């Protein structure tokens, strides 16, 4: 932790996910299984926000 | 040793008392809230049901190693990337054995038909033999 | 025409069990129908996502800055709290 | 937010050290007087055994958001712990596939043996007949 | 210790909300600011000695 | 009573190193950490001033 705020340096996360390529090989046919799996959660993650909405929002923000 | 929902190692164990199932506090109460149930019998079981039981010496904490932490990061980014495919791999498999099933039920009935179509074939020829 | 007959069949059932654990291991042609089915999802499901988004963003921006310039409140009452 | 003694949004609360619950200090007091006791519990406290509710110290703190580690970290419990459920869903529907699979194969292995029979009788039937 | 209710803390989880953002983004974030947060506190108490 | 192991339609996984629900449990002690450290140097901060 000190050495990452002397050096001024954040550790590298997966930069991998969000480009992947198609005609690739046994390795992007995970990269691409990861994408299906993780968009199947985020537009489920995506519903119950809207079914609350802004009432969830404006609760917290009193 | 094993909660028998999720698979883990259960921090507050709750057994419960219709069906003999030491589950997790967490797991078993949002079953619970979903449908009134037990997962494993489906009897009708309730939250004060429930009895927490005692595990204190089993807990036993991962050491991972003196192990750098930005690679501590990346571990935790795989361990989600892969438990994100074996979830994935263990459910198009549910689909497609289910769906093999069902090309087994069409033969077996279709097959069934048949059998019809030769027992008459067998019933003339008892007619004929006789004549 | 159709105890001994309970246990061929529960054997039976894991040795199918076995195979395909094993035509699944192999796989993870058939790889680019998997790319285009995502293709079919990141569609469908990032313009569910960015319609979501933006009904959201439009009724939650403005609550956003409500929640966010009250926040920079806090930042001040507090500054001011430690030197008085 | 509110009182749990009237109902109201207290503006004056103060926190009592037996029955953890935030109470309007000028309804509390008046509890107190009445009688020296907490009004949920019915535990006994006075007027200093009260609290008011304070600024922590010296070290500031941020309102509860996304982005707080802690916040983020009992996010991912939540995660996971929906996930696991989700397994179970397809664990127990496995069980019961390849349970009526079981009995569905050995009901086309004990009748596909009477196919194999019937056409061989069938057939016989015609190969006797029509000789004689 | 005495354990204390009240109504609940409610955390709007934002928008583009998902686990990529969550692993990726937000996770860095928290432990750069932890960082050089303390790094520059470590550097505050070093000046008023 | 309730006798005999529990382990049905749950795999067995011994607790595992390379997992994954203890890592953020290792996450969440050594933030624990992080916490009473931060406090720790605030309080002579503060006190210095």
């Amino acid at each position: 932790v000190a050495a990452g705020k002397g050096e001024k340096l954040a550790a590298i996360d997966v930069q991998r996910y969000i480009q992947l390529k198609p005609p690739g090989t046994r390795e992007s046919l995970l990269q691409s299984a990861v994408v299906w799996e993780y968009q199947k959660s985020r537009n489920d993650n995506l519903y119950l926000l809207e079914k609350h909405g802004e009432k969830a929002f404006d609760s917290s923000l009193e | 040793m094993f909660c028998s929902i999720s698979g883990e190692t259960p921090k507050e164990p709750v057994i419960s008392r219709v069906s003999g199932n030491v589950y997790e506090k967490r797991l078993i109460e949002q079953v619970i809230r979903e449908t009134s149930k037990d997962p494993v019998t489906q009897q009708e079981c309730t939250l004060e049901d429930l009895v927490p039981v005692k595990v204190p010496d089993f807990v036993r904490p991962r050491p991972p190693s003196a192990t750098s932490l930005p690679a501590l990061l990346s571990l935790f980014q795989e361990e989600w990337d892969s438990v994100a495919l074996e979830q994935f791999e263990l459910r198009r498999n549910l689909t497609e054995t289910k769906q093999e099933l069902s090309t087994a039920l069409y033969s077996l009935d279709a097959a069934l038909r048949v059998i019809s179509r030769l027992t008459k074939e067998r019933d003339e020829a008892r007619e004929a033999l006789a004549k | 025409x159709x105890x001994x007959x309970x246990x061929x069949x529960x054997x039976x059932x894991x040795x199918x069990x076995x195979x395909x654990x094993x035509x699944x291991x192999x796989x993870x042609a058939a790889e680019k129908f998997y790319t285009n089915d995502i293709q079919r999802d990141l569609a469908k499901k990032a313009l569910e996502c960015n319609k979501l988004e933006n009904r959201v963003y439009d009724l939650v921006r403005s609550s956003y800055e409500q929640r966010n310039f009250l926040i920079k409140k806090i930042s001040h009452a507090w500054k001011a709290l430690q030197t008085e």
